[PDB]
């Protein structure tokens, strides 16, 4: 049976960074579609893009640095082939921002800061190589710690609704996850916002919490209708707070009234039913 | 079992000019999943073999885009778009469909 | 992925030897391995192979019944013992790790994907076994 | 129905630190019982000790540092009362070792290293206060990054089988999770070992993977017999690799043959059945 | 947990006012709040309360029907509007957050635990409302 | 509803000597869960109230061990083991069982 984790959203984690969920929100009116690569697990558990099954892989990079280039591997130590997705599994998916990664090694001391600019030509995570940017030689495992305004183009401010250019220019098939659109009918996409550390009120959006991804991947729901109508139940009282709908590509949509930013975070998404994709939602509230 | 013949025994090429190494299998290496379970390995002079191509056309870690896999069914072609000096060596087409994994006699790709 | 092999030495025809392949830098427990050999001046020839759990071992017909492949998951080691050697087995022996593909969804998804695929991504440098008198 | 995540162990995470699982092993013969506080979720989903439901809380501390003491809060920002367990939820559970924590702030830059010694008198996480050890003033969220040999008693080497002294001296009830023992019968405890970064081959043991904890917490299995016989199935082939048994306090035990360190990590613990606690196990192999 | 309250001013008897409590440092969406008031020289008196979803609002009998408590989860704000004020309402008004307990297992476990418990852990500094002519 | 009387109106004590503040509720504050839904708040002179004890005997964040909650059913005692100078102020016993949450008139704990 298809099921979503019966845990409060306050207790789950974002799927694009290892962080607690702080809000449920919608996208700014300038952003129609988003193309996140992490946090992309269809309702039948088929992980697409660079989404791992556990949070111990989310926003983590492992590889061997030559002093000039980090030859990326998978996090298990084995080599990476462009065959899987746009980058090694769990690769950070934050566009319009500079990454900052805490790097450690098995067998050594002394964690080290790794500042990553995702615009330059040498950032080609599809060819299994990112720029070292001063990280010394050796095998490293790093996790995303905090983000910053991008270095290029200077003057632009953080837009976490984009994804980094994964290289893989004209000829190759990029294995990028397909864009997800608002299905229309006045519905807008719903994003789980987690507070990212960074010089500003950074609310990182993810399409599904990570525990949701692991539950869908481990469950592998055989049956998917056109969409899955959800309610956001408040566990202390048991009153429905507003209906959402999950589309099979693994996102939730809702029609706000002016909502979803007005909903609490201590609720629980209970899978209500299987609905058609034309099914009309009641506004949030 | 599967015998993998290759052609030619030696392929003399000039640096930059695209080279085609054919490999023909006695059984069809087309699997039901649509992938050709044929790998192309490069043993350079004095080193251990390294995987260049796997599953017909897919490139391994660190393989430049000049290595291409073409062909299907039983006959496959390693196409080197721009032969460099780093590519000299013995190219083996290994059948990966079933054990015992049989390698071909190899083509000694040499540059003019 | 580093695979270091040792144990190759001159063996009397009919003697025995034991080649070990110690792995470092990756989860050894979840990787399939294979022993391949290259005779002096001949092409590569695949000898044996072992799965992660070590219960499935495959042998070439020329060495079936005389070579034994096993693995110690604790010490991260792969093993090939050789009994009743012949001069035909004079060769360099490599331990190669078979390609792996990240989890990516489960067995409903992965049984239509080419994940077995036989291909050997990483190789060791081989140890030379000369069988002579 | 009681279920364990149908994901390979290589893809799950340790419950005492945010790390991938690398092995399955047993305890040294000098260690009979362990008293881990993280990674303690009974088979009916009752989280005990300081175990959180998500990995986004494991081995994380949040609090306000006065320059001399970090007044710990819960990770959601709300104050901490000794009422819950021995320390705030998700507090690190690594005994016999010095912690090192990467600390960040919402709204600021510049991650900072926080070195924690767990022996001194001022390390009283039950009273909601640990030593600042140089961490500047302010509200911080930190995650465990790497470990080290303890500073006291000097000369002792890493023994990850202990837990830190959580303060809470003679009078108070410490809310410590009860010790878990080998159920006798030629049976030894089984520990999921993850490689911790640190100046040595640190294999951190946990009783259950974190995704297991979240699945048991979200599922809340109503029915628990005396024990749950498990098999460790290899997913590629489908052959059982050796039987374990899960006791209701949330651990697995097995009789080795000389094993469980010989088992691969790419298997999947499938809950086989409900057995009595006297049920005899076949040796690993 | 910081709760900052504003809006208190002298109101004509029968007028209106609106006291706001802006929260910072914690997940505001998951915290119940309450407005309590202290008359000058008298003891604490609890005025109203609101749950996280804002659909459950409780009122003291002295202010039921004249005060309205609401919340904006987006801007992290709690609101108490006052209509038809009387001189009896001259008091300092605090916004207090009710105690919370970590998740710890779910509703089969937590319905035997004392988690409702009414207790106010964090308090703001209050704004003074003087109702006079 | 619930009326919480307290005793005494003023409790004069010397620093160090253990003080007992009684609070009696008109209804029994023993809940079925075994906890006494009574909280003890300390409003110091000129500050906002702060939670000292909750659920009968449990201490809040930062409450030293000298504050103890005793008693049950309907009568509860705030016991200060060693009265310091920081503890002066008005102690309210708030019933937390049901709305409207009623506070007691408070005891003005003053030190000799």
């Amino acid at each position: 049976p298809f099921t979503l984790p019966n845990l409060p959203l306050s207790s789950l984690s974002n799927s694009r960074a290892p962080l607690p969920i702080s809000s449920i929100g919608i996208s700014p009116d300038n952003v129609q579609s988003v193309q996140f690569q992490n946090g992309r697990c269809t309702l039948d558990g088929r992980l697409v893009g660079t989404t791992p099954v556990s949070l111990s892989h989310v926003a983590k990079i492992r590889g061997t640095s030559n002093g000039t280039v980090i030859n990326l591997t998978e996090l298990d130590g084995t080599p990476f082939h462009p065959f899987e997705g746009p980058a090694p599994i769990g690769f950070p998916d934050l566009g319009g921002c500079d990454w900052h990664i805490n790097m450690t090694q098995f067998g050594h001391s002394s964690q080290t800061q790794y500042d990553v600019d995702t615009t330059p030509d040498t950032f080609v995570p599809h060819l299994g190589s990112i720029q070292a940017n001063g990280i010394g030689s050796g095998n490293y495992v790093g996790v995303l710690s905090w983000i910053s305004p991008p270095s290029h183009p200077s003057g632009s401010q953080v837009d976490l609704w984009k994804i980094p250019n994964y290289g893989s220019s004209i000829t190759e098939a990029t294995h990028l996850a397909p864009s997800v659109y608002p299905p229309g009918f006045g519905e807008v996409l719903v994003f789980f916002m987690s507070k990212m550390p960074g010089p500003g009120a950074y609310n990182l959006p993810c399409l599904l919490p990570q525990e949701y991804i692991s539950h869908l991947a481990s469950e592998q729901a055989p049956t998917v209708g056109e969409a899955a109508l959800l309610h956001y139940v408040d566990p202390d009282t048991g009153r429905n707070l507003g209906e959402f709908k999950a589309y099979p590509d693994g996102f939730l949509t809702c029609v706000p009234n002016g909502g979803p930013q007005q909903l609490p975070i201590n609720g629980v998404f209970v899978f209500v039913s299987w609905v058609s994709r034309f099914y009309q939602l009641k506004p949030v509230g | 079992d599967i015998v993998m013949s290759q052609s030619p025994v030696s392929l003399p090429v000039t640096p930059g000019e695209p080279a085609s190494i054919s490999c023909r299998s006695s059984q069809s290496l087309l699997h039901s999943n649509g992938y050709n379970y044929v790998d192309w390995y490069l043993q350079k002079p004095g080193q251990s073999p390294q995987l260049l191509l796997y599953l017909g056309s897919n490139r391994a870690a660190g393989v430049p885009d000049r290595f291409s896999g073409s062909g299907s069914g039983t006959d496959f072609t390693l196409k080197i778009s721009r032969v460099e000096a780093e590519d000299v060596g013995v190219y083996y087409c290994m059948q990966a469909l079933q054990t015992p994994y049989t390698f071909g006699q190899g083509t000694k790709l040499d540059i003019k | 992925v580093q695979l270091l092999e040792s144990g190759g030495a001159l063996v009397h025809p009919g003697g025995s030897l034991r080649l070990s392949c110690a792995a470092s830098g990756f989860t050894f427990s979840s990787s399939s391995f294979s022993w391949v050999r290259q005779a002096p001046g001949k092409g590569l020839e695949w000898v044996s192979g072992i799965n992660p759990s070590g219960h499935d071992t495959y042998y070439a017909d020329s060495v079936k019944g005389r070579f034994t492949i096993s693995r110690d998951n604790s010490k991260d080691t792969l093993f090939l013992e050789m009994n009743s050697l012949r001069a035909e087995d004079t060769a360099q022996y490599y331990c190669a790790k078979k390609i792996d593909f990240p989890f990516r969804g489960g067995r409903r998804y992965s049984d239509s994907r080419p994940y077995n695929t036989g291909s050997l991504d990483s190789w060791g440098q081989g140890t030379l076994v000369t069988v002579s008198s």
